[PDB]
């Protein structure tokens, strides 16, 4: 984006009684993920882990243990309610990382700033046999 | 923990522990590997398997001599039962030790089934002292090999790569010394020791120098009168231990069996391993090694190219392919060893080589099934290790136009013409059994389609069997083949084959016909599954590049309609089910045809083996009576251990169905639920795993479930085979 | 710790990018196609191995391949 | 014109392809320097369900 | 005779099996009355059984020690010892019928593929065309060798391969 | 029927009759109700074909010709009222009529 939005760790959360699909001991020790978005009204939405919850008008914040749990929610909000979520990654040390709209534009739209990675300039197939690379790793690279 | 692989050590789950064991002895995929270090690590490991063999043999000798009845068995071999090892189970009760002490020994014991008693007794062992002395000998030889695997790994004594890739020297030394000289010495043992021990003379290390094998000595050998050693053979009325009816011969060509011990003449087997030593020493001097004379291997392959071009370039480019590919060399060895292992099974039951083995009915069975089940496992590895060659060690540009590329080019024809034979035998064989099952059921047993195997009966007539009346050359006195070998082998051979109380060329009927064709269904379709996994290992239309992934991977995903079980590992996986089915038919047919012979009622097999209810009624249901009553509510016999094992295999077989039917995704969601409970529990949460728990992988479950499958397939039949035959004693 | 390689036959459909839940794939400009787009795989550390990307590529044979390899906590999809 | 004519049938020569040594109609051809310009359409589906694919000049040849 | 097999006429077990299978019906026939339908049904089965045994004996079949007829497959022994109808002749009776099915299905496949939408012609058949080919296939061996000698039977490397 | 084998299945059941032995308990059902003759079974069969064609006819009528609306289906409280009283209630009362008036004396 213009600039990465820093994390506001104190924002209101949705109205959700709780469930058993929440966070486990891995979260405090290794890492966990949090997602933010801004809603115009009070609505109901399905959580990835558990049941239904009620959003809040204004900013909202959740905490998840997996990136798929977060991106599963973005696909729901972008489609059903047509919003623009953004989620981070929090380590146990307190470090924070801004992941998904890393360029500000979603990945399915091009942008001039991006640089290609893992781009082979050949056709699928048309690559050396494993015997040529028998004693080190990799036939595709 | 895996030091050879850093990729798995970083894995936090339990997949590290499982995959660390399975990839242990796969040296090629290890980290920091080199072609030179590979051969050295193999050469050292192959010393290890020898160390376990010589120790495994030493354990049988000691545990037999210390706890067995070898001294008592020789005096009355027929009636006395052999003893393998004693029993100490404190969870027994008093009725069990009274039942398991059937042997002459004080405590309970296990009756042997291998047949080592008949083997050791034949080669001249008649005491327990001689077995103690031998068990020490192999344990020394075992330790020597362990010292060599360590010694030949050191900085010095470390063979170079050129030393391993010297094929011409390996053939000459191994064909001449390992095969020939060893066969020459074994003849030296049978002559200097065993034949005297049969004829009463006690020969040992004390007196083998003073005692002559022949009265004349070696003066016939130098003079050229080599027929003096075949002058006075042993008579028919000859006891195997005593000198009553003995002779002076050491090399003879009598042919046939010995009358008392329905076994081959020792003087023949002595004469046998001599001639084998001569051909193998002669073949050893063939290839070229550090002298001007000799053949070269590469020059031969390049030459045998047909001019017209039916094979293209021919056998060119193959020498560097075989010599550099270890998987190629391993496929040919297993395919050769796996076939030989079947010969050992087919040629021993018909030609008993040991004394008092034909009478031990339980022992003949296990030796047949043991080798044949091994022959299937080995032979399924040849194709599997042959498929890995196409992925890892195959170079198309080097092997261009040769036979190996021309096979891989038209593989669609091979796999297709194979599928015809499997389908053909499958429809028409089953249709006849089902045609006979029904028409028996409606009370009309004469409408069955019973076809006589004329082509096989034509052979037995051409090999001395006068029952069928074809009157072929060797069943005809006027032919030259009868005239030749009339003085040599035929009087002893014709007497045995025409005797219908031995397993030498048994009578054949229409029931034997259907099974030999049903066996053909197994080999042709089992080969189809393994051939396909090999030729389509490099690529398929569904997966044009399998070679990039590897031999074993789960799948390529649900896309393209589904890609489950495509890899060559999954072809080997499915063939083992057919290997076991095929060997089961082969082995069921051996047991029942022999039981009817031993029970005297051969008509049981001929009339009932034509329809499938006979197999379920007369073979399985009937012979499972004494076994199933091993532990009754009234009491328990000595067969209780077999009935327990008989269920133990019916259970292990079923547990594999879990890993085969139920797949991973059901379980990983379940383990996630137990993880939640372990953390939310008040006191158990204080304990925490070091490695994260996850369900078993996809490929692991196919392996695990196949092990639980095959072990029940084997433990179930072993109990039935031994219990059915032992309880009836015939 | 999986490997994702995209090949020369991409046509800029973006169906691979839309399908991946974990945001491993993104679109980058390129001069080889009509659409003037190409995929990329900058962050394979977050890859999981679902092979939904391969399912969406409409080519004769795939412009995207997931070559499975060494596992990890993120790759095994472990919430714990 | 750079390549084969519109509506012309051609035979494929990619070894990887489901349509190898098979015939298909040329739907279109791009003349902007693209590596794989020739668009081809076949009647038979592949394993996924797609009946079109862009091939190259060298990878296609005349029918039969 | 051949292979140590007796003819079914001279065998004792063959007649033993006849006396057995009839004794079962005679015991079963005692229960019912003479003029009832169960009596007529069993008497017919008795009549068929007596006919099955005499016809198999009249046909020069070979019965073994068990008393059941055996078949011979080599055409040499079959023709030499007059046992050709058993296996050797039905081999040609089948192959005429089996090739009939191939020559018919092969022609329906080729002809429908020369038109538009051949996929619909498989699930929704052209019955007038199928009957036409089905009554034109009496001489399929002629057309096969005609098509082989001509060369329009096989395709020539216009087929998909995999590598 | 008498073709290849297949007549031995018509076992000696008893009663001047031979056929397959059933295990469905219809004979005891037809005796629990008053049924002494075969003529009652014929008429009962012709009734089923008549009622079955009506049921098939209704499926065409109540779909192809005159099909109800979603409102008619959501009238759930009327179903239970009719299906309890009408179907289970009167149906059991009617059977008692057959039991009382016919099956008991027979
Ligand atoms: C009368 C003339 C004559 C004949 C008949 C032959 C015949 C032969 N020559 Mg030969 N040759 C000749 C003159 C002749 N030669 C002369 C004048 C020279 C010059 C010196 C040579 C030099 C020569 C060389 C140098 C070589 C031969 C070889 C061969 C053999 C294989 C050739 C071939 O194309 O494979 C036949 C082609 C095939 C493609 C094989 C088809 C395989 C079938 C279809 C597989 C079926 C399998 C299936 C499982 C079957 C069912 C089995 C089931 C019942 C168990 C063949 C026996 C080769 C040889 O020795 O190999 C044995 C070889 O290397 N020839
Ligand atoms: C009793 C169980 C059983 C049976 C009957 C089969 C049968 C077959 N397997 Mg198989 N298989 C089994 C268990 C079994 N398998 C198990 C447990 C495994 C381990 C996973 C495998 C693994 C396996 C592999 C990996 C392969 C096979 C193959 C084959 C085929 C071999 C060709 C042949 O002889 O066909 C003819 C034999 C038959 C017995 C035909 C069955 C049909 C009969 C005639 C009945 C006809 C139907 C009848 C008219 C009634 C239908 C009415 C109904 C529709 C209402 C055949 C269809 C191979 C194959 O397909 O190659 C061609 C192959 O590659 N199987
Ligand atoms: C001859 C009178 C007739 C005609 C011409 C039609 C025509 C039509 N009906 Mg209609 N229908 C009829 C009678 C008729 N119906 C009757 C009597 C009923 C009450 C059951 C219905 C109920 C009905 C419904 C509920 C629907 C239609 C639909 C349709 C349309 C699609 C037809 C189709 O897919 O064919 C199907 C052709 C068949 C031959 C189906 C045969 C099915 C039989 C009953 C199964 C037999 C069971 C078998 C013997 C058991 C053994 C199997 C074993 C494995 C156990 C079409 C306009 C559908 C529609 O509106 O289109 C979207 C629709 O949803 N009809
Ligand atoms: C001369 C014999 C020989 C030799 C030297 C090798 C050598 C090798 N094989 Mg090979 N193989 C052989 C015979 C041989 N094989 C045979 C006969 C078969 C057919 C069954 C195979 C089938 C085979 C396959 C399918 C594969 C190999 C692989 C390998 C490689 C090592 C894999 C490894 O470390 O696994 C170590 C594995 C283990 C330690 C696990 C084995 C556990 C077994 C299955 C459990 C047995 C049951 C249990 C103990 C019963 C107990 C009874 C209970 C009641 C108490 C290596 C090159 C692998 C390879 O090259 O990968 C690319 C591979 O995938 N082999
Ligand atoms: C691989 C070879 C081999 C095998 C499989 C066995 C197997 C066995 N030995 Mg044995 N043994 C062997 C070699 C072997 N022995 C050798 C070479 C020696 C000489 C030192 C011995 C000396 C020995 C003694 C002294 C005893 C055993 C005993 C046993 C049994 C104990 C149970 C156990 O876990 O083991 C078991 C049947 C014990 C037993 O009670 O056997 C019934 C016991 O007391 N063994
Ligand atoms: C005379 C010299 C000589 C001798 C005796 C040997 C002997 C051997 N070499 Mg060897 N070798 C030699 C020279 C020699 N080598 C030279 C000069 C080189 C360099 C070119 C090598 C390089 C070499 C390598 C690189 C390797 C060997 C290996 C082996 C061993 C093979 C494994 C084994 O036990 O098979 C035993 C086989 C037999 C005893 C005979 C054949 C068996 C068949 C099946 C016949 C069966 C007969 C009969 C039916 C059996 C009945 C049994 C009875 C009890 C019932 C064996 C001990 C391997 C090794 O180190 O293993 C540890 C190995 O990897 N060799
Ligand atoms: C693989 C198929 C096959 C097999 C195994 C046999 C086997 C046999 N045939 Mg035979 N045969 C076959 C196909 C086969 N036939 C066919 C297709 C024909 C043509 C119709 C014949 C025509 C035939 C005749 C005319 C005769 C035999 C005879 C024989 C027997 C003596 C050996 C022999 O053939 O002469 C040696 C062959 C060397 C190549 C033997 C049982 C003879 C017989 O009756 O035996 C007593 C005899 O006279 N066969
Ligand atoms: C008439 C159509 C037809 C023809 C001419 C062939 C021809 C052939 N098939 Mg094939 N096949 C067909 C249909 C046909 N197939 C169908 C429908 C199936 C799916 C069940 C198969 C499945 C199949 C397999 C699995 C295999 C063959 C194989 C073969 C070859 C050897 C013969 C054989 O094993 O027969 C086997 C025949 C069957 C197993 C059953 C065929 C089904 C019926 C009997 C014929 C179809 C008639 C059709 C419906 C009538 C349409 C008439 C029209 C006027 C309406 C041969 C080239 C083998 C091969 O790979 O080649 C070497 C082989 O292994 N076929
Ligand atoms: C896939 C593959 C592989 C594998 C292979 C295999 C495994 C094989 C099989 C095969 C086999 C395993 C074979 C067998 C053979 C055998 C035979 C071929 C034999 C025969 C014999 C004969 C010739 C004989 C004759 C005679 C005599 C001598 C006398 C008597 C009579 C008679 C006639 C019997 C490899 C590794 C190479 C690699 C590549 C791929
Ligand atoms: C077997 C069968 C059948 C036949 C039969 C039937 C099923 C019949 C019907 C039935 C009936 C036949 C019924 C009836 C009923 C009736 C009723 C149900 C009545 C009652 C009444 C009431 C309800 C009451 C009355 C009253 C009173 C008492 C008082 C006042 C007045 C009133 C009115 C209220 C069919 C073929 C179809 C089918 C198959 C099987
Ligand atoms: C039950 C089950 C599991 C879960 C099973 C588990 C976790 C059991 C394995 C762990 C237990 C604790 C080991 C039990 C001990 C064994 C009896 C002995 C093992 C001996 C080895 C150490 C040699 C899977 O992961 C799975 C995966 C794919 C297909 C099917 C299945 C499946 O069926």
């Amino acid at each position: 984006p213009w600039k990465q939005p820093e994390l506001d760790p104190d924002t209101p959360s949705p109205i959700f009684g709780g469930s058993t699909g929440g966070l486990l001991r891995k979260a405090q020790v290794e890492e966990f993920y949090v997602i933010t978005w801004e809603s115009p009204k009070e609505q109901i939405f399905e959580m990835p882990t558990g049941g239904a919850a009620i959003m809040r008008k204004g900013p909202n914040l959740l905490k998840f243990a997996r990136k798929e749990q977060c991106m599963a929610l973005t696909t729901q909000l972008r489609s059903k309610f047509r919003q623009t979520p953004c989620f981070y990654r929090v380590y146990a040390d307190g470090k924070v990382q801004y992941l998904h709209p890393k360029d500000g534009v979603y990945p399915e739209k091009v942008n001039a700033g991006r640089v290609g990675v893992n781009q082979n300039m050949r056709s699928i197939g048309k690559n050396v046999d494993p015997i040529k690379v028998v004693k080190f790793t990799g036939s595709e690279p | 923990f895996p030091k050879f692989s850093q990729g798995l050590a970083q894995d936090p789950s339990t997949r590290r522990i499982w995959y660390g064991l399975a990839t242990a002895h796969d040296f090629e995929s290890h980290d920091g590997m080199t072609e030179e270090n590979l051969y050295q690590k193999i050469f050292a490991s192959h010393f290890g398997q020898l160390a376990i063999i010589f120790l495994w043999t030493s354990g049988n000798l000691f545990h037999v001599a210390w706890q067995g009845n070898f001294e008592q068995w020789v005096t009355d071999p027929i009636h006395v039962r052999p003893i393998a090892h004693a029993i100490w189970d404190p969870h027994f009760g008093q009725p069990a030790v009274e039942a398991f002490t059937r042997g002459g020994a004080s405590g309970p014991v296990n009756i042997a089934t291998s047949g080592v008693y008949q083997w050791w007794y034949t080669i001249g062992l008649r005491s327990n002292q001689e077995l103690y002395v031998s068990s020490v000998f192999l344990a020394l030889v075992s330790a020597v090999f362990l010292f060599a695997g360590w010694l030949h790994l050191q900085p010095n004594f470390q063979p170079s790569l050129s030393w391993f890739k010297d094929a011409e020297s390996r053939l000459n030394h191994h064909l001449a010394g390992l095969f020939g000289v060893s066969s020459l010495a074994w003849t030296g043992h049978l002559v200097h020791v065993a034949i005297p021990e049969s004829r009463g003379q006690h020969v040992g290390w004390d007196n083998f120098l003073s005692v002559l094998p022949h009265p004349q000595g070696l003066t016939p050998f130098w003079s050229g009168n080599w027929a003096a050693y075949a002058q006075n053979p042993d008579t028919a009325s000859h006891a195997f231990g005593t000198a009553d009816g003995s002779g002076t011969a050491i090399l003879t060509f009598l042919g046939g069996f010995h009358p008392q011990t329905q076994s081959l003449w020792l003087s023949d087997m002595a004469h046998h391993h001599l001639a084998i030593a001569v051909l193998f020493i002669v073949a050893g001097h063939m290839y070229r090694t550090n002298f001007g004379i000799g053949h070269r291997l590469e020059a031969i392959l390049e030459a045998h190219t047909p001019p017209a071009g039916g094979l293209g370039a021919g056998h060119k480019g193959l020498f560097h392919t075989v010599n550099n590919s270890l998987h190629f060399q391993l496929g040919l060895a297993l395919a050769s060893v796996g076939t030989i292992t079947s010969l050992v099974a087919q040629h021993m039951y018909s030609l008993p080589p040991y004394a008092y083995l034909a009478v031990d009915f339980t022992t003949q069975a296990s030796l047949y099934t043991h080798h044949q089940y091994i022959a299937g496992f080995i032979m399924c590895g040849a194709f599997a290790h042959g498929a890995i060659f196409f992925i890892r060690d195959y170079d198309p540009e080097q092997n261009k136009g040769n036979v190996l590329a021309r096979v891989l080019d038209h593989k669609e024809a091979i796999i297709s013409h194979l599928s015809w034979v499997s389908l053909f035998l499958g429809f028409h064989t089953l249709g006849l059994y089902v045609h006979n099952d029904v028409v028996q059921a409606f009370g009309t047993p004469e409408k069955q389609i019973l076809i006589e195997p004329v082509f096989a009966q034509w052979i037995q007539a051409a090999q001395g069997k006068s029952l069928y009346g074809f009157d072929l050359l060797l069943a005809s006195s006027s032919s030259p083949a009868y005239s030749a070998g009339q003085s040599l082998w035929l009087p002893g051979w014709l007497e045995a084959i025409n005797n219908n109380q031995n397993s030498l060329f048994l009578t054949i009927g229409p029931g034997d016909f259907l099974v030999h064709h049903a066996i053909a269904l197994g080999l042709h379709t089992t080969t189809l599954i393994l051939v396909k996994g090999a030729l389509d290992a490099r690529g398929s239309k569904l997966m044009p590049d399998k070679k990039d992934f590897g031999y074993s991977f789960p799948c390529d995903g649900p896309g393209r309609g589904g890609t489950c079980d495509i890899s060559a590992y999954d072809a080997f996986y499915l063939a083992v089910f057919w290997m076991l089915n095929t060997i089961g038919w082969v082995t069921f047919y051996w047991h029942w045809k022999h039981l009817t012979l031993w029970q005297g009622n051969v008509s049981q097999f001929d009339e009932s083996s034509t329809y499938l209810m006979g197999w379920l009624r007369d073979y399985l249901w009937l012979n499972s009576s004494q076994l199933i009553n091993g532990y009754n509510p009234f009491g328990m016999n000595s067969l209780s251990v077999w009935a327990w094992t008989f269920l133990f295999g019916h259970l292990v077989y079923a547990t594999g169905f879990m890993f085969l039917i139920s797949w991973r995704g059901y379980w990983q969601e379940l383990i996630e639920t137990l993880v939640w409970a372990h953390e939310k529990t008040p006191l158990a949460n204080l304990v925490y795993w070091k490695d994260k728990p996850v369900a078993l992988s996809i490929v692991q479950a196919r392996l695990v479930g196949l092990a639980h499958f095959s072990v029940g397939y084997i433990f179930t039949y072993a109990a039935f085979l031994i219990a059915s035959t032992a309880g009836r004693f015939g | 710790a999986h490997v994702v390689k995209i090949y020369d036959t991409c046509i800029g459909c973006t169906q691979c990018v839309r399908a991946c839940p974990l945001d491993v794939l993104e679109m980058v400009p390129w001069d080889g196609c009509k659409a003037a787009q190409m995929a990329s795989s900058p962050r394979t550390e977050d890859c999981v191995g679902c092979k939904r990307c391969e399912t969406a590529c409409p080519t004769d044979f795939l412009s995207v391949r997931v070559y499975l390899g060494n596992e990890s906590t993120r790759s095994l999809g472990l919430a714990y | 014109e750079i390549g084969p004519k519109r509506g012309s049938l051609v035979k494929v020569l990619r070894p990887e392809s489901y349509w190898y040594n098979q015939v298909g109609k040329v739907v279109s051809v791009d003349q902007s320097g693209i590596r794989y310009p020739v668009v081809v359409r076949f009647e038979n589906q592949n394993y996924a369900g797609v009946s079109t694919n862009n091939y190259a000049l060298d990878e296609i040849e005349e029918v039969k | 005779d051949i292979a140590g097999l007796t003819p079914c006429s001279e065998s004792k077990a063959y007649n033993k099996l006849e006396r057995k299978e009839l004794k079962v019906l005679d015991k079963r026939l005692k229960q019912y009355e003479p003029g009832s339908a169960p009596y007529l049904a069993l008497q017919a089965t008795k009549e068929r059984t007596e006919n099955r045994f005499k016809t198999y004996a009249k046909q020069g079949l070979l019965c073994g020690n068990d008393g059941l007829p055996h078949l011979i497959s080599d055409p040499g022994l079959a023709l030499r010892f007059n046992h050709a109808g058993e296996v050797f002749i039905p081999t040609f009776g089948f192959l005429y019928v089996a090739g009939y099915i191939g020559h018919v299905g092969r022609q329906y496949i080729i002809l429908s593929k020369e038109d538009a939408k051949p996929t619909d012609k498989e699930i929704i058949l052209d019955v007038p065309l199928a009957l036409k080919l089905a009554f034109q296939g009496w001489a399929w061996p002629l057309a096969s060798i005609q098509e082989l000698r001509n060369g329009s039977l096989l395709e020539k490397d216009e087929n998909i391969t995999v590598s | 029927w008498p073709i290849v084998g297949q007549e031995i299945l018509n076992g000696d059941v008893g009663g001047g009759f031979q056929g397959i032995q059933i295990t469905s308990g219809f004979f005891q059902l037809w005796r629990a109700s008053g049924i002494t003759s075969e003529l009652q079974l014929y008429s009962t069969a012709i009734g089923g074909l008549v009622l079955a064609a009506a049921c098939f006819f209704a499926g065409w009528f109540h779909y192809h010709k005159a099909a109800p609306k979603l409102e008619w289906f959501q009238n759930v409280e009327s179903m239970l009222n009719h299906h309890l009283a009408g179907l289970l209630g009167l149906g059991s009362l009617a059977w008692a009529g057959h039991q009382i008036h016919v099956s008991l004396p027979v």
